[PDB]
């Protein structure tokens, strides 16, 4: 694509001077770029594009949600720059699941890069699903708990507790039971297990393994406390 | 909204 | 051009739809689309205008330091990646000015539309300035003076001290002064006559008019603190 | 970055 002239390396060093430079939109063209040079990504890269995506679909996100409560408030323009803003969310998303399906998920034989890329196929489902009406919503919800769930076993298989990505899943998924799948028990002992089982093991951390370990508990904890 | 993983863009 | 189809008075509503959402790119767009519909704008519709250029073009700026910075503290990843938002950031001055000169600024005959599109002119040169090199620089400048000057003296003749309008054009002309022009003699006297004539005739307005001044008022003692 | 006038968007 349009990428497709330049260096992976320039890629990669483009995509972390738009991260300083708060330019997320093109942050993600560069990582996406990157990606379709076709060689798996390390650690730092999967970071620099879930990193640009989750700010460009935010942005979008947080839009669609203004104009979708103007737009039941009023209940054409309302309606048809809800839709456009809709469309374009649903175009990111098609493109993060595109290039997770070509070839990131099948490439990725290690824990952490597996459990990573599907729980991105997770987000990315559910960010449709927020949007989405009717059956379609109840297909891409199921294509959502797949991939955490798949991501899930994986994780409790492979890694410890307190590893963040597990940790960072579990939290997902469980805003996913919440919010999308209407199981709000499900989440909240969702979030309860994974903070007591990764609480039982900070004691084999160092300390900056539990720094990144109780920042994503804290978000646990404060979901916990929004839900009991 | 409640609190997901990583940047909180939205 | 692509708002062509598109009702004026849809454009204005999406225009304000979009600055509700943040999404100031669109709001640029919309404002865009209804600026070439060839009828004169309202006193809001400049203003919503002026406010989606002004978030768009801002954000360039901020990532355009960033990068500035980033690239001389090295002294071609850099450099191309600085070129490519200085180029996208250029694209933007040029369509306001394209704007104003087709056909904003010569159907504009009273003093509160002329005053507010020739401030514009000189803030989009201005914005050219802070990227420019060498001669073109030179030229550059000189046509965001030009503007400024004449943005002034209709001002001064044509309306109050305490117009928020020609408050915020002497503003933005001692900020050009002090910044662009190497001038901060100039700049210093400018924004204290301007404070003080505006200190004089406040006595005249009603509360929300005093307000409305007394804000701009503000920013000009605050740049009169760095600078003095 | 000295004041300027309307949005403070850079
Ligand atoms: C593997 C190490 C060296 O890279 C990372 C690990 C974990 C995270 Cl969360 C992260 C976020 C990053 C970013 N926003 N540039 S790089 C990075
Ligand atoms: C019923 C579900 C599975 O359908 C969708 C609706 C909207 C979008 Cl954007 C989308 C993107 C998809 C992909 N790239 N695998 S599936 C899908
Ligand atoms: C003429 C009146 C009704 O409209 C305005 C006057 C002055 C300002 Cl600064 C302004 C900013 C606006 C915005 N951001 N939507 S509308 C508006
Ligand atoms: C030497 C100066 C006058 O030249 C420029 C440099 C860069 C740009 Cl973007 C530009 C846009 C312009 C316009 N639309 N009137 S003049 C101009
Ligand atoms: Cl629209
Ligand atoms: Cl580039």
């Amino acid at each position: 694509g349009a990428m497709g002239s330049m260096e992976r390396a320039s890629l990669i060093q483009k995509a972390k001077l738009a991260e300083q430079a708060e330019r997320y939109e093109d942050m993600a063209a560069f990582m996406k770029g990157a990606v379709e040079k076709g060689e798996e990504l390390s650690c730092e890269e999967r970071n620099l594009l879930s990193v640009a995506y989750k700010n460009v679909v935010g942005g979008q996100r947080a839009a669609w949600r203004v104009l979708s409560s103007i737009e039941q408030k009023s209940n054409p323009e309302v309606r048809e720059y809800r839709e456009k803003v809709e469309t374009e969310l649903q175009g990111v998303c098609d493109t993060v699941l595109g290039l997770l399906d070509s070839h990131l998920i099948k490439e990725a034989g290690d824990a952490e890069s597996r459990v990573f890329y599907l729980k991105m196929k997770g987000d990315y489902y559910r960010y449709l699903a927020e949007v989405a009406t009717g059956d379609d919503k109840k297909r891409i919800i199921d294509s959502a708990r797949s991939a955490y769930q798949e991501a899930m076993d994986i994780s409790k298989k492979e890694m410890p507790p307190t590893n963040p990505i597990r940790l960072g899943l579990a939290l997902n998924f469980s805003v996913f039971h919440y919010e999308i799948a209407n199981s709000p028990e499900e989440a909240i002992s969702l979030a309860k297990t994974t903070f007591d089982e990764a609480m039982a093991d900070l004691h084999t951390l160092s300390e900056d393994s539990y720094k990144d370990s109780t920042l994503i508990m804290q978000l646990l904890r404060d979901n916990l406390t929004l839900w009991t | 909204m409640f609190k997901t993983e990583g940047p909180d863009s939205d």
